[PDB]
């Protein structure tokens, strides 16, 4: 089992599972579940009404010290009733540590900008919108970041297609850049790899 | 006026098409028989309402409801079209 | 209550008040953005396309979804007045280069299989 | 209850007695990997892939065949079971030929597949292996039988599913061969599946070789047309074209099986094609045209004749939406010339009540009955899936088979009555044997082909058949919702048009020739030029140049089945509706929106612009046509029965004689499969095996 | 070392369907007291003897003795193939008027 | 084994060439096109056929790791030489 | 607080969809049917939402397959129907729904190849 | 090459050519399937 499988670490996971519970001990109003992954991973799931606050506990906090904002982003899951996931990635440089924390939230729904917790999530955020069209509330600047002037749709949306529902090209009766409908002389092929056979027992669902 | 077709759709289990369904099994053959060459076709409803169709030259058609009818009540109305009289 | 929270609005009212002012911001910038952007239409031109663009989420009757198309709005008129779009991002509103795709059962019959 | 408990990985599952280790790991969604265990198919227990650990037990024991006892814990990942798959796998891998990138089962093998999820990554095997010679058994399916491991599925296929014993093993021990032992053709209707069914390549598809990869496919759900069963198909394309047909599961129609006419007539679609409108030229050539003008002179003809001169006729593979938009449009001119090359006595009740041209029992209902009486059929070729029905049920449940008819052969044995007539009359009389056998029998079931039907005295046939099935209602009472009466359909379009008021067979049109004619696909040859009067407009829409198409003036080309969404309606009643594979070539249209755009440049407009318009309008006339999966109906034996007494027309002293009568005459039946180049070999090889 | 021996069939002029192969009306009554032997409605119990018996009329097996022996008890030619193909005391090629076996089995080695 | 079209085109080893009717043999206009000269079921033709010793042969193309997979040919039926599925190589048994 | 919407959820002015592509568009929601090529049942666990089949047409250079419809190979997976359905509604397209298809229970014996009376006694192994 | 020189094939080109582009020599891509569908051909007699 030594060579070529990824060695385990139980004091690591010891001190997360520790930590986790701590977190969830100090603020129960919004702490709906906390895992450890196998490779000693923290994960908090929270309430969306409990972003500011438990970010601003895990900033200030004297045990917890995550100064930093790793990354913020979004995951889009169609088949849930809230569409959309919100991860926080911190790092706690006095503890040498990383922590993650999700919430959720729908097409409707605003989630309060953590702008003041942290700086770094002003553009992240602006992402988010441009890419998923997550609302958030109280945001200093809240725009388009990385999309064309005037796109239509959010991208990073599991519906949206691949390629898009327009496309550019110049036109020399007007002389200038216009947008038409898609148009593709090769379409893509869609491949279907998946494997009729369960690859992972471990992770088997009940089947109703 | 020149009647070509007549349709009755009557739901299979629904209690508004029962009478329906007693004239389909008491009265229908008599009716088949005095009408030898007039296409009366029975087709089954879903679980909505039942309803008679009878069309006409040049594809004019119209339908009248047999909701809660009775065998008398569904007779009545089918040689009210079969006759020139509504 | 559902337990939906609203964005800004709590009702119908507040939203068509918001829209109305949307409007309003539009019509006043349209002159505007006919002089810097060196446009060859009429502002009575643009103006007419912002009232159709309005128009086209005339159906809604959701206060969450006129407030984000609100935002939307209020977004795309930024980006207008401070000279981030350009012609082409104007213009992109007037489909100018299509060629207009006919509505008839007979049209899409000669010309293909899409209904 | 009778239930007993087991647990699978230490969790309780109530199960049935004698459900073996498999049915009960796979209760719970634990798939045992297999190779030679096919639920359809007979337990083997020769593959040994399925062998899995019982806690507090020795011996793994092979999951197919192991029937679970009361408090066994299955432990399905085990270190013993993982070990035992692995052995297995090395053992099978061992002589497997290094052939994964020419052979055709390269995505798509479940040796790969179980060998990447279960067996190990390297090899250990250090010798020269195996190779088998290949064997020749048609034209349809290629075998190289190196890549065979001898799990035996093809043979348990042939003996029991196919009725065909010609497959086996020769020799013993590691050169133990599958096949014929002589130079013989496997010709069964069913004789494609085995390529389904062989988890390797060592079985496969001829036409299909080496054209696709399974991961460039995409897969399309859709119905098969060219028979009355109405089989569940996938219809797998890349790049816009049809690539295969495979079965798709359908436990109520065709199991998991298609017939060879299903699988193999596909490439027909690629062979004499309908592309652009034509019309007649001055010299009485056709010649090509675009729509506008096609359906203007199409349309200026329709203006000038009204009523009587006005018919229609509709062929084999025509969807519910154009037969109900071809309806309209000739009410509109005021006519009922509305008819179907398929004759169906209309005599008495006729088409009026459904029951009376309808499969009653369903095709899943033959595994109760506990007799049947076939009248005036082939059924092996006239509905190849209901013969497998039929078969299965004489093999399992051990239903008793009676012909009335030609001796032909179905693959299993029955008891053959003749081919008179006459003794349908005698069977009703209670004169003959038979009659007190269906007398006895709990659930009798009397099928009578539309075939049958065909010849002059079809009405007097049907009438004889009601009154059998009238005097075992009578005699034995009523068993419930048994439906003893059936018909047995072979055009996939006639229920549909019968359910649309369509007037069975051709001779109203030969009572009153019309002037104008709309052949809606109609190959069939019934009406020519001959039978009907000099300068008729006769306008013919279609997919494929066959026997209709030359004798018309105005062709306008239509889609295919797999080129719409169409609605088809069971030979049991059932309405199903194909999907959209690819579009139609050229110019070809939809045909519901070809008649709709000739009505609207007639100006007779139909009211309806979209496909759920249209079926909106089918489910004004029929509101069946709309239920998609729905096969339960009314029972109006008794007044057709009634109405059927009032004429007593004389039968024929002629031999009933199927127009299939051996597997020559199966292959081709309609446009396309005339049009299929593969049917033309696999005649060629029935005819000649060489 | 290897089989040898070949487990498919290829018509030849001196093996092929049409080769004239029959019983003789005494070895017919001795394949009526053979399949007396078997229970009545289990008649494939009786390929082996009456084959074994062709093989002892005519010294070795054709293919057309396996068709006679398939139609005589009324069963499908492959299995009688199968049978033939399966146990090493089947001649499906001529031999010798006096076939010679040595055991080199471990005891006799 | 270049042939020639009726128009005067070269036809490719596919088969491949456009009608008299086309229109697209025009972008040929000016210019040329491509065809390859060498026909690979051509060449493999001229290769004579191995006489081997054995019932079974093995083929793996030539050169080692360099050719492709190593497979094993059954020379049993006298009426047929065996062929690789690879490479096209054909192999026999010394027969009359 | 809240404002208690009670209307139904209706997110297409927001997704930037060209009309054509909400209101001409038909889905499928479906349980994929097992390749029946090979027994393996994984990819009969989950429903898929898929789009109806436009037009492809050949390319005049390369021959290639060219498309004009962005969704041809959008596809969306979904654990129950009532999800896709809901998700269907929402974005204002027209559905059409099958019910999932399962294999019947099987009644296996081995001892039945071998019957002394009955018909499923096989001829060979 | 001169000390140690390619191995020599029949189907390995004698005469080396540059960059043809720009030049009648050029090189045009084209489709090299053959045609899918067959269209039907009518006949070439009289039908009435
Ligand atoms: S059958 Fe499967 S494992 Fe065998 S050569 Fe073909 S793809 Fe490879
Ligand atoms: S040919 Fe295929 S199905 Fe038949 S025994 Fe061999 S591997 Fe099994
Ligand atoms: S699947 Fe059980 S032994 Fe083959
Ligand atoms: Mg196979
Ligand atoms: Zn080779």
């Amino acid at each position: 089992t030594r060579p070529t499988i990824r060695p385990r670490n139980d004091v690591v996971h010891k001190q997360l599972s520790a930590f986790g519970q701590y977190v969830a001990e100090i603020l129960p109003k919004y702490v709906q579940q906390v895992q450890v992954s196998c490779f000693n991973e923290l994960e908090i799931f929270i309430h969306p009404d409990g972003v500011i606050p438990v970010l601003t506990f895990l900033r200030d906090h004297t045990n917890a010290q995550f100064k930093s904002l790793a990354d913020l982003t979004a995951v889009d899951v169609p088949t849930r009733q809230n569409r959309f996931e919100i991860v926080y990635n911190l790092l706690s440089l006095r503890f040498n540590s990383r922590i993650r924390v999700k919430t959720y939230t729908d097409e409707l729904t605003p989630i309060e900008s953590s702008v003041t917790v942290y700086k770094a999530a002003n553009w992240y955020e602006r992402e988010i919108w441009d890419m998923f069209g997550v609302f958030f509330a109280n945001h200093p600047d809240l725009r388009r970041i990385l999309t064309d002037y005037g796109f239509e749709g959010h991208p990073f949306r599991k519906d949206f297609p691949l390629s898009g529902y327009v496309e550019l090209r110049y036109d020399d009766e007007v002389k200038r850049v216009v947008a038409e409908p898609v148009e593709l002389a090769q379409e893509f092929r869609k491949f279907d790899l998946n494997s009729p056979w369960e690859a992972f027992p471990a992770y088997r669902q009940p089947p109703e | 006026l020149g009647l070509r077709e007549i349709r009755i759709h009557l739901c299979q289990r629904s209690p508004g098409s029962q009478g329906v369904r007693d004239f389909i099994e008491k009265r229908y053959v008599e009716l088949k028989k005095a009408n030898p060459d007039l296409p009366i076709l029975i087709r089954e409803c879903s679980d909505v309402q039942p309803k008679l169709w009878a069309r006409y030259a040049f594809g004019q058609e119209k339908n009248v409801s047999l909701n809660n009818f009775s065998a008398d009540q569904v007779t009545r109305t089918l040689e009210n079209v079969l006759s020139g009289k509504a | 209550g559902t337990s939906v929270k609203p964005i800004f609005s709590r009702d119908m009212n507040e939203a068509k008040r918001r829209v109305r002012e949307l409007y309003r911001a539009w019509y006043r910038e349209v002159p505007n953005t006919v002089h810097l952007f060196q446009l060859d239409i009429s502002v009575k031109q643009g103006r007419d396309k912002v009232r159709e663009m309005f128009m086209k989420n005339a159906h809604v009757t959701d206060p969450r979804v006129v407030d984000l198309l609100v935002i939307k709005g209020k977004m795309e008129l930024e980006e207008t007045i401070n000279v981030w779009k350009q012609r082409t991002h104007i213009m992109r509103f007037f489909h100018e280069t299509e060629a207009p795709r006919p509505t008839d059962f007979l049209s899409k019959f000669y010309v293909g299989h899409d209904p | 209850s009778n239930l007993i408990e087991v647990f699978v990985d230490g969790q309780s599952v109530m199960v049935e007695p004698g459900t073996t280790v498999l049915q009960a790991c796979e209760k719970v969604g634990m798939q045992i990997p297999r190779f030679c265990y096919h639920e359809r198919l007979s337990v083997a227990g020769n593959c040994r892939m399925c062998l899995v650990e019982i806690e507090k037990a020795p011996k793994v024991v092979a999951a197919c065949a192991m029937p679970v006892m009361k408090g066994w814990n299955i432990l399905t990942n085990s270190e013993k079971s993982k070990k035992a798959r692995e052995g297995v796998m090395e053992f099978l891998l061992a002589n497997h030929p290094l052939d994964c990138p020419i052979c055709d089962q390269g995505g798509e093998c479940d040796l790969q597949d179980q060998s990447m999820m279960f067996g190990s990554d390297r090899s250990r095997f250090l010798e020269g292996k195996r190779a088998v010679e290949d064997k020749n058994i048609g034209p349809l399916v290629k075998t190289i039988m190196t890549r065979c491991i001898q799990c035996t599925r093809c043979i348990r296929f042939a003996s029991e599913i196919a009725g065909v014993d010609d497959l086996g093993t020769t020799g013993r021990g590691n050169d133990m061969q599958v096949g014929t032992y002589i130079e013989k053709m496997f010709m069964s209707e069913l004789s494609g599946n085995i390529i389904d069914i062989c988890p390797v390549g060592a079985l496969t598809s001829k036409p299909y070789a080496f054209t696709a990869r399974p991961w460039e496919t995409r897969k399309t759900e859709s119905i098969d047309v060219m028979d009355a069963v109405g089989s569940n198909i996938v219809v797998s394309t890349r790049t816009g074209e049809v690539m295969r047909i495979l079965p798709r599961m359908h436990e109520d129609i065709n199991e998991e099986w298609i017939s060879d006419k299903t699988r193999f007539a596909y490439d027909g679609l690629k062979r004499q094609r309908l592309t652009q409108p034509m019309i007649r030229n001055e010299k009485g050539l056709l010649t090509y045209t675009t729509w506008e003008d096609a359906l203007s002179r199409v349309a200026g003809m329709l203006q000038s004749f009204q009523g009587n001169d006005v018919a229609a006729i509709a062929g084999g593979l025509v969807d519910a939406e154009a037969l109900v938009a071809l309806k309209d449009l000739l009410n509109r001119v005021d006519s009922d010339s509305l008819c179907t090359e398929e004759v169906f006595p209309t005599a008495g009740a006729g088409t009026d009540l459904r029951s009376n041209y309808l499969l009653n029992t369903t095709i899943a209902g033959v595994e109760e009955a506990d007799v049947i009486l076939l009248v005036g059929t082939n059924p092996r070729f006239e509905a190849p899936l209901f013969n497998a029905r039929i078969r299965k049920s004489w093999l399992h449940n051990d239903l008793k088979v009676a012909l009335i008819g030609s001796p032909v052969d179905l693959t299993y044995r029955y008891d053959h009555l003749g081919d008179s007539p006459k003794i349908l009359q005698d069977i009703a009389s209670g004169n003959h044997p038979f009659s007190q056998i269906l007398k006895e029998a709990k659930k009798p079931m009397v099928v009578l082909g539309s075939s049958a039907l065909q010849r002059s005295d079809g009405t007097a046939i049907l009438a004889a058949v009601s009154n059998i099935a009238q005097n075992i209602r009578l005699s034995s009472g009523v068993t419930g919702d048994w439906k003893v009466m059936n018909i047995l359909h072979r055009i996939a379009s006639q229920v549909a048009a019968l359910d649309l008021g369509y007037k069975p067979g051709v001779e109203a049109i030969r009572k009153n020739p019309p002037k104008v004619l709309f052949l809606l696909g109609a190959d069939g040859g019934c009406i020519t030029r001959q039978d009907l009067p000099k300068d008729c407009f006769i306008i013919y829409q279609g997919h494929h140049g066959d026997v209709g198409a030359p004798m018309a003036d105005v062709i306008l080309p239509g889609a295919a089945y797999t080129e719409k969404s169409a609605t088809y309606v069971n030979t049991e009643g059932r309405a199903q509706q194909t999907k959209v594979a690819v579009t139609p070539p050229g110019l070809a249209r939809e045909d519901w929106k070809i008649i709709r755009a000739l009505s609207e440049i007639a100006g007779m407009t139909l009211p309806y612009d979209t496909l759920d318009q249209v079926r909106s309008r089918l489910e004004e006339v029929s509101p069946n046509l709309v239920r998609y999966d729905d096969v339960e109906g009314a029972n109006y034996f008794q007044q057709a029965n009634e109405l059927s007494k009032l004429v007593n027309q004389q039968l024929l002293a002629d031999p009933l004689v199927p127009p299939q009568l051996t597997i020559k005459d199966f292959y081709m039946t309609d446009s396309i499969s005339r049009a299929s180049q593969t049917m033309a070999k696999c005649v060629k090889a029935v005819t000649e095996g060489i | 070392g290897a089989g040898g021996a070949l487990f498919v069939h290829r018509d030849t002029p001196e093996n092929n369907p049409d080769t004239p192969f029959d019983f003789t009306p005494e070895n017919y009554k001795r394949i009526e007291a053979i399949v007396k032997n078997y229970p009545e409605g289990h008649k494939a119990a009786a390929v082996l003897p009456v084959l074994d018996l062709a093989q002892r009329q005519n010294g070795w097996l054709p293919i057309s003795a396996m068709n006679k022996v398939a139609e005589i008890l009324q069963v499908p030619p492959m299995r009688v193939y199968e049978v033939a193909t399966f146990y090493t005391m089947y001649n499906r090629k001529p031999v010798g008027k006096y076939h010679i076996q040595v055991c080199t089995t471990t005891p006799c080695m | 084994g270049v042939r020639t079209s009726p128009t005067g085109e070269k036809v490719t080893h596919t088969g491949q060439a456009y009608d008299d009717g086309d229109y697209r043999r025009v972008r040929f206009s000016d210019r040329q096109k491509e065809v390859n000269e060498n026909f690979a079921i051509d060449l493999i033709a001229e290769q004579p056929v191995s006489e081997v010793g054995s019932r079974v042969i093995s083929c793996d193309g030539g050169g080692g790791a360099l050719g492709h997979p190593r497979v094993y040919i059954n020379l049993d039926k006298e009426t047929k030489t065996g062929t690789c599925g690879y490479c096209g190589l054909q192999f026999r048994q010394p027969h009359h | 607080q809240l404002i208690a919407v009670d209307e139904k959820l209706d997110i297409t002015t927001l997704t930037g969809v060209p009309e054509e592509h909400i209101k001409t568009r038909k889905v499928r929601i479906f349980v994929p049917a097992r390749n029946n090529m090979q027994s393996g049942v994984n990819n009969t666990k989950k429903w898929k939402m898929e789009f109806d089949t436009r037009e492809r047409w050949e390319n005049p250079l390369m021959g290639w397959s060219s498309t004009a419809d962005p969704l041809s190979n959008l596809v969306l997976t979904f654990s129950t129907k009532e999800d896709a359905v809901a998700f269907a509604e929402k974005n204002g397209w027209s559905f059409d729904v099958e019910e999932r298809k399962v294999p019947k229970p099987k009644s296996k014996s081995y001892g039945a190849n071998f019957s002394w009376n009955k018909r499923t006694r096989v001829s060979t192994k | 090459p001169t000390t140690k020189p390619p191995t020599a094939r029949k189907y390995i080109w004698t005469n080396h050519k540059f960059n043809v582009s720009g030049t009648p020599q050029q090189y045009v891509p084209y489709s090299t399937t053959r045609k899918k569908i067959q269209e039907w051909v009518p006949p070439s007699t009289p039908y009435k």
